[PDB]
């Protein structure tokens, strides 16, 4: 199984393969797993119940494959469909943003967020 | 209702209205008016004589004054006096109105009376038979027998309330006399209601006895919806339901709707049509602000549009379903513009 | 009391819930005027309780306001605290 | 950076499909201050 | 009415109408005949008035008059005197409100607020008694029992709880009459219900023997033996 | 004059009843977007706790509560207070920070040394992420919540939807994840800095919950409230009723006897 | 108290009650019980009449009645006749009681009697000697010293409070 719940919402907290983008590069859980804890990073993530998939951008998180084998992903809101333009636009902005001003940190992410939103 | 806030004004609009009727031949449909000024100044009763004048009402009014200097046993015998007049017209067989106005002041030339002829006064050092007086005044209004001819001689008492007292001795034996009251409320007035009629506490014991057929049909609805309004009103000051918050809107539409522009009355055969639009809700698709101007314009388009439908509203006083349907298209039309 | 109120140039109403509350003489300075206005009234005096009326009158309805210990704000505080004082 | 400022500010950036929720975009953007207290003392309150 | 009661033998019942126009005609002819106006002007002879009126109305050896009047509070002051001593010489209470007939229901009684002194487990009998206050007691719990079921929800009820709101429905439903002289003016024929059958009707229900006939087939629907056939085009 | 200051007053207990009929109302229209967020939020949180279980979690000090600026949201803000006191009485020397100017206010009086940060702009607002970041983000820099290894937070349990009970419970810091033993059965080397990352974290998804917690529960209890007081302004209202009607009565008959006694001369 | 709430009962469950120590052959647990009636219908005193002699009660107690069909004056002097009973009762030295049921309805036809002899208005119509009325009434009610005789005439006089706001004149 696997609980998949944001803040404000939830997603799955049965669920056979989860193909993850972690600190440990991407990650992919069928079954019992090592007991792993893990950082989500930002990611277009695909989590699979049965063979069927359904595909999700998410801001990253925390992951943790419990010892009892109940996959546990936390992790804040962004879906992937949801999110898929107006931030490349943004970018740009945000690039010169850099220039002046934390906020370097914040467009850094935002461009980071670009390059995986544009691999979906 | 309240001191002066042109409860003259609320009585002179009906006055307007009976001229329509009156310009047609038919003496049913020629109401012979009589306003009874009593302890009225004379420049008052001039401005509303002029007013009358203007709006040519003189032809079938009848300005029976008993005048703020005219002394308290006039004022004490004119409405009694003024009925007299009234079973004339009556009597022919015809139809007439007459409007006590006010008998607030007639009370007190009969207190004038009574306390000078050391008669012990009664509640309120208002006489203990005022009462008396009033029954006999306000029961000659009467709808006569078709044996004893058709004729009629209708009757709008005014009273003024003193601060919004109703539970005052003058009226509480007045309302139970009355067969309905209407009463005029300062919060609607300040509210810029005009009408200030707060229709919550006017009450009609005829009621829609009397009324159009047509406006019947189409203010069943009215009653309802201003009823949820009424109640919904306090909810008025949020983070509000959308059920509240549609009932919100249909009711505030029609509250300005009921604004009418004092000393100007209306068509019955337009008025049908502005009801029934809101009715058909579709006044909820129209901006608040431009309810006024909406309305003048809905009258228009009907009025070159669709005249056809109005003479036929008016000749056959009823709605067949049919001209409901066509009603509500010209409507649409109209409100899409 | 309603013939003296005409005839009189003022009135001097004392509240005794005030008397109470400890003006000990008590006052009820709404129910007090003085419509000659600051005649026969000490000319330093006049200078200095120019503004004392307008702090004194502000409150009056801020202390009223602060009864239904309603979320303040520092202005109407800072009334409370200056009209307590 | 902190961790939780980063995941923060990702998904403030992740809602710029580009038109969403009033919801979402209100969860990303709250506006409030921080009354530091240094003693009874206190920094003034000033934007969080 | 003496003449029929004395002079005729026979039962009477004889409505007065507005009793306070009744005080009011008194309290002036007291003014006219310059006698001091009693307490919130009213005569100084109104209680005798009423005392000599309401003695001519009793049960004599040989008959009984009843009389209906109905009381025209000034402005809902009960503590008015004229009302209060109307209401001593009266013995019941018909107290119709127009909630009840906007709840379709005709009588227009409003249960909770219509009362006699007759009601007793003596004088209306025992099991009279006790069929009326469990059906009172069934209104009074159901009324105060929807003030907070309607806002919480009506799953809030237990099965007891709704075993008495399914009851109370239906009892509220039966209790409407489409009564004779109102069989053309509701349009539904007359049901005119002994009293025995009344007690009947009302003991089976605070059995529940009906507790599977719904509470829209007692709606304007008399007696038991009524809402049998009732039940019968409800399933038909 | 007596019969007008009754019947004003009764006007104010009118306007009271309906304006405590109205709140209620606003109230419950407000708390079915404080649960539904709740629900969420503590699904996620649900999440975590099974790893600090899992882990047995093995947990100056901190206090942190949780309150509106506004108040008349039920005893919310002083039961609380009383709670905290009692729980600094079981640590003096915490270091207290106030989320809410209710809160804020009790306790500045009772130690206002330990009053060390204060929070203002959250009050009127439903909560939200952002917010429970950004005091997060200021809870590490500005109070160093890292040093302190008790952090306990204070909020309030909706316990029933006609309940609110205050509520604590401990946030687990980096060093409280450092000494979990059944940590170890969870995998990890040294790769990421898993305390340092899951401690921040933690910190604002227990935040956000205990948040979305209190709020549902300070809205419900303001619904509450507010009801209990309309019933209470009927009660005034009748009792000024009866006043108002004695009174009527009373001024009837004493000008009618000084007429009467005018006329009788 | 306020209009029947039963207010007629309290007053028949002593009556009542005292039938047992009314029935002993004791005249120091003779109680004399009179129940005057007053502004009371008489169909209800007849009901009244009818279960006291249900209970038996009657052989031991009076009903003096003053209905309210009977005239104002008759109401006035209906207290003060009963009293002389009692007193017939009370110089046996033999204990008794009086139940005034109701004073309030005394003190209406006293208000009325005095208005009708146009005499000036008291305290919310009543007279000033509304008082007089009552007082001399009540004081009249004593267990008298024991050379006098033990004979009481308790009084429990039974006022109709309207609105149940006790602080009214009567």
């Amino acid at each position: 199984k696997l609980q998949f719940a944001l803040p404000h919402e939830t997603l799955y907290s049965e669920v056979t393969q989860v193909n993850l983008p972690a600190k440990s590069g991407r990650i992919g859980v069928l079954a019992n797993h090592v007991p792993t804890v893990e950082q989500l990073l930002p990611g277009v993530v695909e989590v699979m119940e049965g063979s069927n998939s359904k595909k999700f951008f998410i801001s990253g998180g925390f992951a943790t494959v419990q010892p009892d084998s109940q996959l546990c992903v936390t992790a804040i809101e962004a879906p992937l469909e949801s999110f898929s333009e107006n931030i490349k636009n943004l970018l740009a902005e945000a690039k010169k943003n850099v220039s002046s001003s934390r906020e370097a940190a914040e467009a850094a992410i935002q461009v980071e967020v670009l390059e995986n939103l544009q691999s979906v | 209702g309240d001191r002066q806030t042109g409860k003259t004004a609320v009585a002179l609009d009906t006055i307007l209205n009976q001229k329509r009727w009156n310009n047609g031949s038919d003496e049913s449909k020629k109401l012979y008016c009589v306003y009874v000024a009593v302890g009225q100044k004379r420049s008052t009763v001039a401005q509303l004589v002029q007013t009358l004048e203007q709006h040519d009402a003189m032809k079938y009014s009848i300005i029976v004054a008993a005048t703020a200097s005219e002394a308290a046993p006039l004022q004490y015998l004119a409405p009694f006096t003024a009925a007299s007049i009234g079973e004339w017209f009556r009597d022919n067989g015809k139809h007439a109105l007459i409007v006590y106005d006010d008998l607030s002041k007639q009370a007190v030339a009969y207190r004038q009376l009574s306390l000078l002829l050391r008669r012990p006064p009664g509640r309120e050092a208002y006489p203990g038979d005022v009462f008396y007086l009033h029954s006999r005044l306000l029961e000659r209004a009467a709808k006569l027998s078709e044996k004893e001819g058709s004729g009629s001689l209708t009757a709008l008492p005014v009273i003024e309330t003193q601060g919004g007292d109703v539970s005052a001795y003058i009226p509480t034996n007045v309302i139970s006399i009355t067969d309905g009251q209407i009463f005029l409320e300062a919060e609607l007035f300040y509210k810029g209601i005009r009408p200030a009629i707060n229709v919550g506490l006017s009450v009609s014991r005829v009621g829609s006895a009397a009324q159009v057929k047509a406006l019947k049909q189409v203010a069943g609805s009215l009653k309802l919806f201003l009823a949820q309004y009424r109640e919904v009103a306090a909810f008025a000051q949020s983070d509000l339901d959308a059920s509240t918050k549609q009932t919100l809107v249909r009711g505030e539409r029609l509250t300005q709707l009921l604004k009418q522009n004092q000393y100007s009355p209306l068509a019955t055969e337009e008025q049908v049509p502005l009801i029934y639009a809101g009715v058909n809700g579709h006044l909820d698709g129209i901006e608040l602000s431009r309810i006024g101007e909406f309305e003048s314009s809905f009258l228009s388009y009907l009025k070159s549009n669709h005249n056809e439908l109005l003479t036929e509203i008016r000749e056959k006083g009823e709605l067949s379903k049919e001209l409901l349907a066509s009603l509500k298209s010209a409507t649409e039309s109209f409100v899409a513009t | 009391p309603t013939n003296v109120i005409s005839i009189t140039d003022g009135q001097i109403f004392l509240e005794a819930e005030l008397f109470y509350k400890g003006i000990r003489p008590a006052i009820n300075v709404g129910l007090s005027v003085s419509r000659v206005g600051s005649a026969a009234q000490v000319k330093a005096l006049k200078q200095v309780a120019g503004s004392l009326k307008l702090f004194l009158a502000q409150y009056r309805e801020v202390a009223a306001f602060a009864q239904f210990g309603s979320d303040l704000d520092a202005s109407t505080k800072q009334t409370l605290v200056r009209g307590e004082r | 950076i902190s961790y939780a400022a980063y995941l923060n500010v990702a998904a403030q950036a992740i809602r710029s499909t580009e038109l969403q929720t009033a919801s979402v975009l209100n969860r990303s953007q709250t506006d409030a201050f921080y009354t530091q207290y240094k003693n009874a003392s206190e920094p003034t309150p000033i934007t969080k | 009415a003496e003449y029929f009661r004395d002079e005729e033998g026979q039962d009477v019942l004889l409505f007065i109408d507005n009793i306070f126009r009744f005080t009011q005609a008194g309290s002036e002819v007291s003014a006219l005949l310059g006698r001091i106006p009693s307490a919130v002007g009213y005569q100084p002879t109104l209680a005798t008035d009423m005392g000599l009126l309401q003695e001519r109305i009793t049960t004599t050896k040989k008959g009984s008059v009843t009389s209906v009047q109905a009381v025209y509070v000034p402005a809902d002051d009960l503590t008015d005197p004229a009302p209060a001593t109307t209401f001593a010489h009266l013995d019941a209470t018909t107290v119709l409100s127009r909630g009840i007939s906007e709840l379709g229901i005709y009588p227009a009684v409003d249960p909770l607020d219509s009362k006699s002194r007759l009601l007793d487990a003596a004088v209306v009998g025992q099991e009279h008694y006790d069929v009326a206050s469990k059906v009172q007691e069934t209104l009074q719990t159901y009324k105060s029992l929807q003030d907070i079921i309607a806002i919480l929800g009506m799953d809030e009820l237990s099965e007891q709880d709704k075993l008495t709101v399914e009851r109370a429905r239906k009892i509220q439903r039966f209790l409407s009459q489409p009564f004779a002289v109102a069989e053309v003016f509701t349009g539904i024929p007359g049901k005119l219900v002994r009293l025995k059958d009344t007690v009947a009707s009302f003991k089976a229900v605070l059995e529940g023997k009906y507790d599977n006939i719904p509470e829209h087939a007692f709606y304007m629907v008399g007696g038991i033996e009524d809402v049998v056939a009732k039940a019968e085009k409800l399933a038909a | 004059a007596t019969l007008k200051e009754v019947e004003m007053r009764l006007k104010s207990i009118k306007n009271i009843e309906k304006i405590t009929k109205t709140m209620k109302i606003v109230a419950s229209t407000r708390l079915s977007k404080a649960e539904k967020a709740k629900i969420s939020a503590k699904k996620m949180d649900e999440a975590e706790q099974l790893f600090y279980k899992n882990a047995e979690t093995k947990n100056k000090e901190l206090i942190v509560a949780i309150t509106s600026d506004k108040g008349l949201c039920g005893s919310i803000h002083s039961q609380l207070a009383k709670a905290v006191r009692r729980h600094l009485n079981d640590q003096p020397n915490a270091d207290i920070v106030t989320i809410g100017d209710k809160i804020k206010m009790q306790l500045l009086r009772t130690h206002p040394n330990n009053i060390k940060l204060s929070i203002n702009g959250i009050g009127k607002d439903a909560p939200t992420f952002q917010e429970s970041a950004l005091i997060a983000d200021k809870l590490l820099s500005v109070m160093k919540a890292g040093t302190y290894p008790k952090i306990s937070i204070f909020y309030n349990d909706p316990v029933s939807s006609l309940s609110f009970e205050p509520s604590e419970k401990p946030i687990f810091n980096a060093k409280t994840i450092e000494q979990s033993p059944s940590f170890g059965k969870f995998e990890i080397d040294t790769d990421a800095n898993v305390p340092r990352d899951l401690f921040e974290y933690t910190l604002a998804n227990q935040m956000l919950t205990a948040m979305a917690q209190g709020y549902a529960a300070e809205i419900s209890a303001r619904r509450n409230a507010m009801d209990n007081a309309s019933k209470n302004a009927g009660d005034m209202i009748n009792r000024y009723s009866i006043l108002y009607n004695r009174t009527r009565q009373a001024v009837i008959t004493n000008e009618l006897v000084d007429i009467i006694t005018g006329a009788s001369s």
